[PDB]
RNA sequence: AGGACCGAACCGACUAAUGUUGAAAAAUUAGCGGAUGACUUGUGGCUGGGGGUGAAAGGCCAAUCAAACCGGGAGAUAGCU
RNA sequence: GCUCGCCGGAAGACCAAGGGUUCCUGUCCAACGUUAAUCGGGGCAGGGUGAGUCGACCCCUAAGGCGAGGCCGAAAGGCG
RNA sequence: ACACAGGUGGUCAGGUAGAGAAUACCAAGGCGCUUGAGAGAACUCGGGUGAAGGAACUAGGCAAAAUGGUGCCGUAACUUCGGGAGAAGGCACGCUGAUAUGUAGGUGAGGUCCCUCGCGGAUGGAGCUGAAAUCAGUCGAAGAUACCAGCUGGCUGCAACU
RNA sequence: AAUUCCUUGUCGGGUAAGUUCCGACCUGCACGAAUGGCGUAAUGAUGGCCAGGCUGUCUCCACCCGAGACUCAGUGAAAU
RNA sequence: GCUCAACGGAUAAAAGGUACUCCGGGGAUAACAGGCUGAUACCGCCCAAGAGUUCAUAUCGACGGCGGUGUUUGGCACCUCGAUGUCGGCUCAUCACAUCCUGGGGCUGAAGUAGGUCCCAAGGGUAUGGCUGUUCGCCAUUUAAAGUGGUACGCGAGCUGGGUUUAGAACGUCGUGAGACAGUUCGGUCCCUAUCUGCCGUGGGCGCUGGAGAACUGAGGGGGGCUGCUCCUAGUACGAGAGGACCGGAGUGGACGCAUCACUGGUGUUCGGGUUGUCAUGCCAAUGGCACUGCCCGGUAGCUAAAUGCGGAAGAGAUAAGUGCUGAAAGCAUCUAAGCACGAAACUUGCCCCGAGAUGAGUUCUCCCUGACCCUUUAAGGGUCCUGAAGGAACGUUGAAGACGACGACGUUGAUAGGCCGGGUGUGUAAGCGCAGCGAUGCGUUGAGCUAACCGGUACUAAUGAACCGUGAGGCUUAACCU
C-alpha cells in the first residue's frame, strides 16, 4: 500500500 | 479536582445510586441491623438519617414525602409510628457504624450500620 | 468580542445594512475588538441609494456588543444585537450623519465625540 | 514495547524489594473477653471496647 | 399500473469512530442504500483445474487462486545465502 | 424470600437442520468454569424417550443420478 | 480452536399511544450477560452543556449541530409534458366546555308486517362504537412537547435511468 | 476540456483577496464523429464549486456524566 | 561452403510485457537520509576602470583575483536491501548568527523627519487569511517585525494522510499488441500493553557518627527579560516653507505568563420547577420508575475564562563596538605601551521558585535518655536480665492535600467527619382543606414547601485504654582551657 515502502 | 465536593460515586451512575440507596434504606428500618460495604454505609448514613428526621412530625405531607423516598408504605408506616417516637429525644446521630473484617470474596471492608435502640 | 469573520450591523446611515470584520486593527496577534475598537470591514449588503458600495473595505468603529461592556461600578451593558459605525478609511472620521440606537460613555474622545454628539442614549 | 535484551535476575529482585506485605504491628486485647482483634473492628464474638454488639 | 415513492423485517456495505498481541483471521456503534423485483431465501441437484463460473474485478471455486488441494515423480534443480 | 433493573415482532414460546445424553435425581469439588464455589452444560452412580392418527418408512413423481440390452470409445470408460 | 459482542430456515405474536411487525412503556414468560471492592489524577473511549463569534478549522463543513409529523395555502427555471415537487416557503396543532346530557358515519336488538317458512326479507331504531370541525375558555417559556421523524438552494463534469 | 506541456494562458463573473469553479477566446504540444461527436429532462451513498441555515470544526477550550487507566484481593498472558 | 562481426564461434532455427506478479540473493548496486568532496550555490574579502555635476572608495562597483561555510544543484558509492517509513499540514520544540524588530555606535552626497551603509549585540519577540496537496509563490489586510539556516530537508512506537508511489477505471499520446507515460483524472486498511537511556512528577531505604523535633544560611540550578500608541517638554531646537525632534516624563494598550473566583459568565446527570408517553403504588388525589439527565427551564458550592489583580523593572558591577583624558616610544603627533574615565535589551547581580545526598552531607535553638552483671578471638567485642525516654509509626475521622505513597488537621483533656439546629442561597405560592366555576383551572391559607457541596454553632454518632518501633550519656588523635 506504499505509504511506509521506501518506493 | 473534587475539591470540597460531596458524595461519593460508587462506580453506578446516579439512577443506580439512587435505587441502591433507596433499597438500603428500606432494608435498615426493615432490620434495624444490616452489614454492607464501609463507604456504602457511610453514604448509607448520608441517606437514612433524614428520612428518619423526617419522621419526627407526622402529618400528611411528611408521610407523603417519606413515601416519595422510600416508596414503601410499611416503611413509612414503621418509620412514622416506632422511629418517630422513639427517636424523638436525641437530636441527630441515629445510626452506627462497626467495622467488621473484611468480605472473603473480593477482600471488601464490611461494616455493621444499625440503629441506636438496641 | 467581535473577530474576524463577524457580521455586524451598521449603526449610521452610510448605506451599508451589513458589514463583516476582516480585521482587528492594532497590535500583532490581537484576537478581538471591545468598544473602542477600529475594525477593518468589508461591506456585505448596501442599501442601492447610499454612499457606499459593496465590497468597500474600510475602517468602522465598535459601537454596541452582545457580550456588553463592563463600567468601574461592577456593572455591565450588553445590547442585543452587535453594531458599528463607519470611517473614513484613513481620515479616521464617519460617513453617515444621523447614528441610530445607543452608544456607551466609554466612547467618549476626540474623534467618536464626533460620533457621539449625533446618538439619541449614551 | 519489547527489551532489547532481557534483565538480569538482579534487577527482578531489586525491582521486587519493594514488594514486601506489610504485617499488623500488634492486635489488641478487648477489656471483657480478652481475644485479640483489629483496632477499630469488632471481635469474632461480636465484642467492641466491651460491648456486645451483634448476636 | 409501475425493474414507481417513503419506510420496518430481509438483503447489502457509503461515511466516521472504535477495535488492530480484537469480543471478532473482516466485527461493533451511529448515521447509510435497495426493499414487488434484473428481489431475497430454504432444501436438493449440475458444471471442476489450463478446467468451471463470471451484469468482467484476472474476481470466485472450502480463511488457499495470473492456474485449488492431496499424493506421487522427488532427496527436481539451486554458478545463490 | 423481599425490593431494584433489563428484554418483551425478544434476551419469550414451539420445531426443522445440526448436535448426541448436554434432560432429571442423588452425590463430589482434584482438573474444567478466565475469580471463589456449597453451584454447573464439570466427575460419578442411577433414572428418563410409550403413537393405527405427529414424522420417517410407504405410494407417486421434478431437477438430477444410475441404467439391462444398445450406440460410441487404446483400456479404464462415456452417453443413453 | 473458546461457556467466542459474529452467523443460522419456519411457526406464534397480548395492552396503552401509534399508520405500523417502527418506536416508548408494560403482560405472559425469561434474564441481570461467572472477577469483585474502593478511589474519583493525566490520558483514552462514549456522551451532555456552553458566553461572544459562526467554517475563521481542514485536502474537503469530515464529524457533529440543525431539519423532521399531519392537514391546509402556495410553489420557479427547465422538461422527454410523466415530471421537477415533499421545490422553495408559510400557518394550525395541548386540555376543558358547547354545538352534540357525544354529532356525521359504522354496527344494528327488541318489536311490528310479508312468506313459498328460515341460517328468510322489509320498516324500525334501542344498545354499542365513534371521527373530524367551529366557537368559547384555560394553563405553560415551549402543545407534531418524550421516543420517532427530509437540511435546503444555485452552477457544472461523467454515466440516460433501476 | 476526465484531453493544454508551456501555464496559475488571457479576458469576464463570483471573493477583501480565487493555481480550484463558471462564461468566453482558439496558440487543439497531443478533440472529433458507433474503440461514436455534441446536447439533454429525470436519476446518482458520483466529482468539483458557491450560498442560506446550523453548530466546540475553529478562535480556545471549560465543566459535567459514565467505561477503563490508579489502589486492594483472586486468576493470570504475549511479542521480544 | 559461416557480417558464425556479440569476430575462442552455446542451437540448423528465437521478440516483448508484468503496477497481478513470484523466488533466491545483494548495501558487491541505485532511490531517502548520513559520510567524503565542494565544481555549482551562498556569504566575505583584494585590486580598481567607471558611475555618483567635479570627485573611484556616501552608495554601487566592471575586467580579473583570494577565501569561508556546508548551504542549493551536483560528484563518489563508504553505512543500511535477514527493512534506516516519504512531501506537506498539526502539536512540541531546540540551537547558530551570516540580526527582521528592539538596543548600542561610525560614516553619509546626515538640516529635521525618515533613510542608506558598516561595526557590536542572540535577552526577549518574530502575523491572520484567499488560492494551491503544496514547501514556495502571488494576493488582501495588519504589525515594532512578519529574520535566515541547522536539528534523518527536527518531529508517523506523537496525530493526519491531501501529494507522490500497489491492485480498479478513464482521457491525450506512444505501441500491431500485452501495456507504458516526473502527463492528467476519480477511488483506495497508517500496527505496537515501554525493558533500558532520556525527560516530567512523586515516594521507600540508608547515609550525614547518641537519638529526635523544628527554623534557616545558602553552593548550585531554573523561570523571567517583548513592545506599540497617546500626552508633556514643544509645535521648541532644525528648516525659506512643507514639515518637525534628540534627551526626558507620565498615562494607556496588544501579545505572554503567574495567581484567584470578589465581580461578569460557563458548567453544575448530587437542588427546585414545568411538561410528553407509559407502567406501578387498590382507586381519586399525590408521587415514583423508565424513555440520552425523556425533553426542557433556572441554579448552590466547587472547578473555570471570555472575568479580575499582578509581573517584565529601577539600580549595581565588569564590559563589546565606539568615544575620550594624560602620554611617550618617534622634540611633533597619537584613546595605549605605563596610567585614568565613559560606554549596550548580551555577561554577573538585583526579582521569583527549587535547593545541605552541597557525601565538602553546613549552622542555630529546643528536647530526651545517669542500670546491674557474666563470657570470650579483653574488641569501636558478644550475651543475659531490668528499663524503654524524647519521638515516631501503625490505627481511626478526614482535608479547597492527593493516581498510590506523601503532605496537613484531629482522636473525647475532642468540632476531625456525618447528623442536628439556626441562617444563607436556589427554585418559585407545596400538600391538604375551603371558596368561585359545568369544567379545565383560578383564588385564600402562602413568597409557601423543598433545598447538594456553603456559613455560624451543637458531642447526638464515629474517632478505645493500650500494645509496636526507637534506648540506657554516645570512638581515637592532637590542640586550647578548666577545676
Ligand atoms: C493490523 C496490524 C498489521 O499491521 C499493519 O496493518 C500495519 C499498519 C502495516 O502497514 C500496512 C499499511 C501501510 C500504509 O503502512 C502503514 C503500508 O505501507 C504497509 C505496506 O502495510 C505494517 C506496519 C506493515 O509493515 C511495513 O511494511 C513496509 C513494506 C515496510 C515498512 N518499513 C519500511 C517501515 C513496514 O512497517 C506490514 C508488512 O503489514 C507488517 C507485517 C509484519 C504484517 O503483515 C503484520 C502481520 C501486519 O499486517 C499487522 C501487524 O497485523
Amino acid at each position: 500500500m506504499t505509504h511506509s515502502m521506501r518506493l | 479536582m473534587r475539591h470540597r465536593k460531596s458524595g461519593r460515586q460508587l462506580n453506578r451512575n446516579s439512577s443506580h445510586r439512587q435505587a441502591m440507596f433507596r433499597n438500603m434504606a428500606g432494608s435498615l428500618v426493615r432490620h434495624e441491623i444490616i452489614k454492607t460495604t464501609l463507604p456504602k454505609a457511610k453514604e448509607l448514613r448520608r441517606v437514612v438519617e433524614p428520612l428518619i428526621t423526617l419522621a419526627k412530625t407526622d402529618s400528611v405531607a411528611n408521610r407523603r414525602l417519606a413515601f416519595a423516598r422510600t416508596r414503601d408504605n410499611e416503611i413509612v408506616a414503621k418509620l412514622f409510628n416506632e422511629l418517630g417516637p422513639r427517636f424523638a429525644s436525641r437530636a441527630g446521630g441515629y445510626t452506627r457504624i462497626l467495622k467488621c473484617g473484611f468480605r472473603a470474596g473480593d477482600n471488601a471492608p464490611m461494616a455493621y450500620i444499625e440503629l441506636v435502640d438496641r | 468580542m467581535i473577530q474576524e469573520q463577524t457580521m455586524l450591523n451598521v449603526a449610521d446611515n452610510s448605506g451599508a445594512r451589513r458589514v463583516m470584520c476582516i480585521k482587528v486593527l492594532g497590535g500583532s496577534h490581537r484576537r478581538y475588538a471591545g468598544v473602542g475598537d477600529i475594525i477593518k470591514i468589508t461591506i456585505k449588503e448596501a442599501i442601492p441609494r447610499g454612499k457606499v458600495k459593496k465590497g468597500d473595505v474600510l475602517k468602522a468603529v465598535v459601537v454596541r456588543t452582545k457580550k456588553g461592556v463592563r463600567r468601574p461600578d461592577g456593572s455591565v451593558i450588553r445590547f442585543d444585537g452587535n453594531a458599528c459605525v463607519l470611517l473614513n478609511n484613513n481620515s479616521e472620521q464617519p460617513i453617515g450623519t444621523r447614528i441610530f440606537g445607543p452608544v456607551t460613555r466609554e466612547l467618549r474622545s476626540e474623534k467618536f465625540m464626533k460620533i457621539i454628539s449625533l446618538a439619541p442614549e449614551v | 514495547a519489547v527489551q532489547q535484551n532481557k534483565p538480569t535476575r538482579s534487577k527482578r529482585g531489586m525491582r521486587r524489594s519493594h514488594d514486601a506485605l506489610t504485617a499488623v504491628t500488634s492486635l489488641s486485647v478487648d477489656k471483657t473477653s480478652g481475644e485479640k482483634h483489629l483496632r477499630h473492628h469488632i471481635t469474632a464474638d461480636g465484642y467492641y471496647r466491651g460491648r456486645k454488639v451483634i448476636a
